């Protein structure tokens, strides 16, 4: 897709997938969770 | 449109019954997975300020409704194309052998296709197809419009899709089966017979989106 | 930089006094509640393989240090923002302003915020803040690194915090007051003057972690 191709409006972007975000957070290292 | 008129009557019948105003709502009794849609819009790109509206269907085909009211569809084989003129006349061609007069629209479709594959999440990726759905005739986008709360997509097979911006919920209205598929904020995919939602009731979230849907179908018919 | 050098001299001094090898230890006499910190890291999640490291401060503010060496803070009001570029240029804005150049980073920060609030415990929850604390300048995460045994967090106000993974003990070092707050396994918080630990002694648990902290501060200065 071209360098000048900059749609102003569109459906949800890949980065905006919070279910994959929260997923990866659970697989990665993090501070302590409730026991 | 005969299908929009049926859809309106279907929606008026259920909404008039006030399905969420019931002693006991039994929405699950209205589920009919035999009415799952074959096609829905899984991605869309609103470049109508310059080129038009590009979109992906759940079978990974893509299309563009250009600002001149023509449509170009690329099938999921990556080479077969269908061109629909303003007046609905359909013609078939390929990326490899095509009229020279379509080269610019083909190039624009490829930009849309690529922008969607690189940047956008695919909605309904959790729904698996059935045998015999590959022979189904690909619909094209007949018309669309955007509101403060949603984008409304009217497919040539009669189905109307409403994507709500704030919570990512979606309705897929099938007038041929008097059914609706609701994708909730958790991305769960449930398909209901409208007649059974009228009889058994439904929750307030779905009831309100079905009132919204009726407002949008009235708008589509007004245009 | 100059705060790290002070911290190293303070740690060198305390460790050189061998505070746990005393005939009599009176660690309680080294306590000084007047040096309790204003800010510390209460939560964090390592998404550095893609986006960066998100964290929560004890005032419920949220921050993220992105892999592009930029920082974005969401104050505790839930809308105010502060964006620190690679150069260090502090720019202030809001989530309501809907900035376009940062729209993506805001979305990721909100996702960090959500995960931490629903999955992670607030370290130092038992600390009741004082008056005038709410007027203090919010720091940001200058840098951080992880060993096999601990995560090292260097805040812009000069504080260095070390969280030990296995037993959940934590050090919050304050060079401005030559003090240290120690959170033990039981989540009991104690704040000490480093110079008074030299003079009264301390348990080997705190002494060994101050030895470790010195080598970590040396690492921060080598980078």
């Amino acid at each position: 897709t071209y360098e000048t191709f900059d749609p102003p409006l569109h459906s949800t972007a890949i980065y905006a997938d919070e279910e994959e975000f929260s997923k990866h957070c659970g697989l990665s290292l993090s501070s302590t969770p409730p026991g | 449109d005969c299908h929009l008129s049926d859809m309106l009557q279907q929606l008026h019948s259920v909404n008039a019954s006030k399905p969420s105003e019931r002693g006991l709502v039994r929405q699950e009794e209205a589920e009919d997975p035999a009415c799952i849609p074959i096609f829905w819009v899984s991605k869309w790109v609103d470049y109508s300020d310059k080129y038009g509206l590009g979109y992906q269907l759940c079978d990974n085909s893509v299309g563009v409704l250009f600002n001149d009211s023509t449509r170009l569809i690329l099938y999921n084989d990556g080479d077969s194309l269908q061109y629909i003129e303003r007046d609905g006349t359909e013609s078939y061609l390929t990326v490899s052998s095509h009229p020279n007069s379509l080269m610019k629209k083909i190039t624009l479709l490829k930009y849309f296709r690529n922008y969607m594959s690189e940047h956008l999440l695919k909605a309904g990726a959790n729904i698996t197809p059935r045998e015999g759905d590959e022979l189904a005739r690909l619909p094209y986008l007949r018309t669309w419009f955007r509101t403060r709360s949603a984008i409304i997509l009217h497919l040539s097979n009669g189905s109307v899709q409403i994507n709500f911006f704030q919570d990512h919920t979606k309705l897929i209205l099938c007038p041929l089966m008097a059914a609706v598929t609701y994708i909730d904020e958790k991305r769960d995919f449930r398909t209901y017979r409208l007649s059974l939602l009228e009889e058994y009731g439904c929750c307030k979230e779905l009831a309100s989106r079905l009132r919204y849907a009726r407002t949008m179908v009235d708008k589509l018919l007004s245009s």
